[PDB]
């Protein structure tokens, strides 16, 4: 009779792909987002600009 | 679900007497939670054909504990396919295990319930094998339709009766219930060939009267007979329509004895076990 | 698709690659089922 | 390692007896 | 990774749609039938569907 | 607690995220065999391919909604219409809802009738979808709320049905009854005048066990109106002949001419008189069909409040059988 | 409430044969915790009207696993929270998901259940669909009438179409399909026949009337309230002095017409006994396979 | 006679929560 093979996702070298967490009240959750704020070097031109 | 029929003050010489009412039927009209024993109750004999239509629009409930208090009971069918119950037997036959149980108006009167305490009485129906039941409101019909141990009819309500049946045997005639109907002397001859044949048709049958007296020609095509056929669509009709014939004229089956360990025949006046259809 | 007319270039590029298959696997080429599709890359 | 969760469920099944008996 | 699907040829049938109005004379309009679906992959069958 | 029933099916006619759970689902049949079926059935003189043709305009979907089929029927108020055009997602819908109206305009003409092709399944609560395919999941017994639905707002549920469509009994033939435990019918109206037909729906409560004779007065203007004009396009003859007077006279005359079995083929038994009962363009039962029932459980009330709407009370599924309603 | 069958030895082999029939009915007498197999037997060729009237005087139990011992039986009547079991279809065009099934003697072409050793037959009733199990009786005996009058020989009538396919209806009296079925068709074309005359006399006029107007007329005016000329009925002539060779009250006529339609009726189904309501599997199953099926 | 072992099976299917999590 053979056995069985069981593997876990974390030893998976994969796993660092996703920042796994875990959120026992999920199924209470309607749409959730994120947020994100970025700015922008900015250069001092000259003259004919 | 349980039904509570509050009983007012009684003679003890009669409440005792209404204790002996453990397997009876009765019919309400709604299926409060509450009710009273003023509510369900007729008058006594008279008029059979007008009760078995009264047995219709009014769901029945069987009778379970008798309290000097209160009195259960329990909705016959409104949900129930296995909800087993008992009730016992008041009908001038006996019944044996497995058959269906129907419920008619009683025979002849006399059997009422006095209670002059409350000033009320009751009628509780007898209830008898569905083949038997069949014969009982078949004859009661035929001799109320004539009207154009036997109660007098009234010509009042016999009325709806003759229409009932008149309608559903009118719209048994097809265009090809006459195709059918052409081949009575087919029909006839082969019935003096083989003994079973014979024992089929009846004696009084009533057409092997007319398969002597008249003749019938080919029947004329119908219109359009190259696409459709008449015969299938007649006699689907006729096995639609005489599933249910009793059931609008008398009562629809509403439960069928079952006994696991008991003798297989219940005698007359005794408690039977019952499951409820 | 070359027939019918029907913002930003970067949903463009990011959209190849997303698209579902409009084909079936039952040996002739057939409209795609209305089951599911396995995804294709195609410029 | 293996006993009365699913022999748990197996034991008390029990304290239901109605399944009521009422339409 | 091998080609999946054939690189071969296969004419497409029309007569497999629906939308365009028939010939006005039907005996014409089955002799196409006849004469397109002799020997074509793509030739419906006659099912309901 | 109650058992379910599970179809996977094309978000053709119920559209399980467009409606909240709660409402009846029915059970389309193949269609083959209703068009099938026809070939046999449409009555003389009409057409007898329409069905086929009114079913290849709409060109497996298998179940219907009973908020989408009352919409595509005679009564309906618009607000419903409305919402059904405008909150279902779908493309081209409000086409489809044309062609199933004519669909089932073609199948009442055709006399195969739609209580005849659309079973009845009790009311969804969950389903998962991919890109049009579904899988609506329905109650079918014990009542309605010992589910569990996968909202998390409102596990269990109601039964809801279009309030323009629920027609009551008791309060409307005025039984002077008090409410207590009612009954729940939906049932069918059908109308048949050639070219001029529509089927009505509606959804019915009371507490009388056998609709019958109740139908038969609440619909009077269309049974009337449909056993005269329902044989039409049928040649009827000519006057009958005054042999098809069946003679009754005859069966206790003791001096008659008689003719005992075994001598009918063509013997000296010409003296038999002659009866050809001849049927040929009269009202049938099929062409005196003007409505069509089925019992679907019990119910303790109903409120109404929204959109029109009409919540149930603590629904018992029992579906039944169908039932003809002609005489 | 469960039952077994107390099985005798009958062969290597054949309890496989046996065994392979897990799902299908088989009729009990009493509900008693022990019944044999001689008990639940019938003759595999017999009459159809007699075994749809013993198909009622019984109680239905569908058999579940099958050991060399013995094999258990549930009732399918009587019971409670109407448990489900898994059922054998064995009718001729399969069954969707959602639909009443109903229980038929095999009407067509006979398939019995032969047990050499033990030298007994089993016959297993078919479970067709409501609608479609009022309509092959009709088509069957149908047939029968047509062969009857010596007419066309046919027209392609002999087909039933079902969930895409259609059934070839298979020719008759293939094993003995003409003589099993024959006292039905008997008792159906007679009772039919008796009844339309006995309408007739009742009525004279009935036929003579206005094909449109006259014939729609009595038919309103009947269905409405109860005008019906009054007495629309006319007085039958009276009869014989009741010992004559010829005399015919034609109301004794009446009254048992009422109680042979009514007994044919009862003996014919028409009534659901289970509804299927399939859950995690296809969501037809074809005849031969095992659905999941909940009492009603 | 009406009390607890189908409000038996009723009450305490309670004892049954893994039915695992692993494959």
């Amino acid at each position: 009779c053979s056995t069985l093979s069981l593997v876990r996702f974390l030893e998976l070298g994969l796993s660092v792909a996703c920042v796994c967490t875990k959120f026992p009240e999920l199924s209470y959750v309607a749409e959730g987002t994120i947020q994100f704020e970025v700015q922008q070097p900015m250069i001092a031109r000259d003259g004919p600009h | 679900m349980e039904v509570d029929i509050a009983l007012p003050t009684l003679s003890p010489g009669d409440l005792s007497a209404l204790q002996r009412c453990e397997g009876r039927v009765v019919f309400l009209e709604t299926l409060r939670r509450h009710a009273t024993l003023r509510e369900v109750a007729l008058p006594c004999g008279g008029d059979v054909l007008a009760a078995m239509a009264a047995y219709r629009r009014r769901f029945a409930a069987v009778i379970t504990r008798v309290t000097p208090h209160r009195m259960l009971a329990t909705p016959l069918g409104v949900g129930g396919r296995g909800q087993s119950l008992v009730l016992q037997n008041t009908g001038p036959f006996d019944l044996t295990n497995g058959d269906h149980v129907c419920l008619v108006p009683p025979l002849l009167g006399d059997e009422c319930l006095r209670l002059t305490s409350a000033n009320l009485e009751l009628r509780f129906p007898m209830t008898l094998p569905l083949a038997q039941a069949r014969e009982l409101t078949a004859r009661v019909v035929a001799r109320a339709a004539e009207t154009l141990q036997l109660p007098p009819p009234h010509r009042d309500n016999a009325e709806a009766a003759t229409r009932s049946l008149v309608l559903n045997m009118i719209f048994l005639l097809n265009e090809g219930a006459v195709i059918l109907l052409s081949l009575i002397p087919n029909l006839l001859t082969l019935g003096a060939q083989d003994g079973y044949a014979n024992a089929v048709i009846q004696l009084g049958s009533a057409t092997r009267e007319l398969g002597q007296l008249v003749r019938q020609p080919p029947p004329p095509l119908p219109q359009d007979h190259a696409r459709r056929f008449c015969v299938f669509e007649a006699l689907e009709a006729w096995i639609a329509s005489a599933s249910r014939l009793g059931d609008t004229l008398g009562t629809r089956p509403v439960a069928r004895v079952c006994i696991f360990d008991g003798p297989p025949t219940v005698p007359p006046g005794e408690k039977a076990a019952v499951v409820e259809v | 698709k070359f027939f019918t007319p029907a913002r930003g270039l970067a949903r463009l590029i990011a959209d190849t690659g997303a698209a579902a298959s409009p084909t079936s696997n039952g040996e002739y080429q057939f409209k795609r089922p209305v089951g599911a599709g396995e995804l294709v890359e195609d410029p | 390692m293996s006993v009365q969760i699913g022999n748990g469920l197996l034991m008390v099944v029990a304290p239901g007896t109605l399944t009521v008996g009422s339409a | 990774r091998a080609p999946v699907t054939d690189m071969g040829n296969l004419p497409q049938n029309l007569f497999a749609t629906r939308g365009a109005p028939p010939m006005l004379d039907a005996d014409a309009d089955d002799y196409l039938r006849r004469t397109v679906n002799a020997g074509n992959r793509l030739a419906p069958v006659p099912v309901f569907g | 607690r109650a058992r379910l029933i599970r179809q996977v099916t094309l978000a053709d006619f119920c559209e399980p995220q467009a409606e909240r759970p709660g409402l009846v689902v029915l059970a389309l049949r193949h269609p083959a065999d209703l068009a099938g079926a026809a070939y046999a059935a449409t009555p003389p003189g009409k057409n007898h391919r329409d069905l086929e043709e009114a079913w290849l305009a709409l060109d497996r979907a298998s179940v219907v909604s009973l908020n989408f089929l009352v919409a595509a029927a005679e009564n309906a108020d618009d607000a419903l219409r409305a919402h059904v055009t405008t909150n279902y997602r779908d493309r081209r819908t409000a086409a489809r809802l044309e062609r199933f109206a004519t669909v089932l305009r073609a199948m009442i003409r055709s006399h195969v009738f739609p209580h005849r092709a659309l079973h009845v399944l009790g009311g969804l609560l969950g389903h998962v979808t991919q890109d049009r395919l579904a899988s609506v999941t329905c109650v079918a017994r014990g009542d309605q709320e010992a589910a569990r639905t996968n909202d998390m707002a409102a596990r269990r549920s109601q039964v809801h049905v279009p309030a323009c469509a629920l027609m009551d009994v008791d309060r409307e033939l005025r039984l002077g009854g008090d409410d207590g435990l009612r009954f729940a019918y939906l049932v069918f109206v059908y109308t048949q005048r050639h070219r001029r037909e529509a089927l009505r729906v509606h959804v019915a409560v009371s507490r009388l066990p056998e609709l019958g004779d109740a139908l038969s007065f609440l619909l009077a203007g269309t049974r009337v109106d449909n056993a005269i004009h329902g044989t039409d396009e049928a040649d009827a003859p000519a006057a009958p002949a005054a042999a098809a007077a069946f003679p009754a006279y005859l069966f206790n005359d003791p001096r008659s001419a008689r003719c005992p079995t075994g001598r009918l083929n063509t013997p000296a038994a010409e003296a038999l008189p002659v009866w050809a009962p001849d049927m040929r363009g009269r009202a049938t039962r099929n062409s005196c069909m003007y409505a069509a029932y089925v019992r679907l459980g019990t119910v303790e009330r109903v409120v109404r409040r929204a959109l029109p709407l009409a919540h149930m009370e603590r629904f018992t599924w029992d579906v039944g059988a169908w039932e003809e309603c002609f005489f």
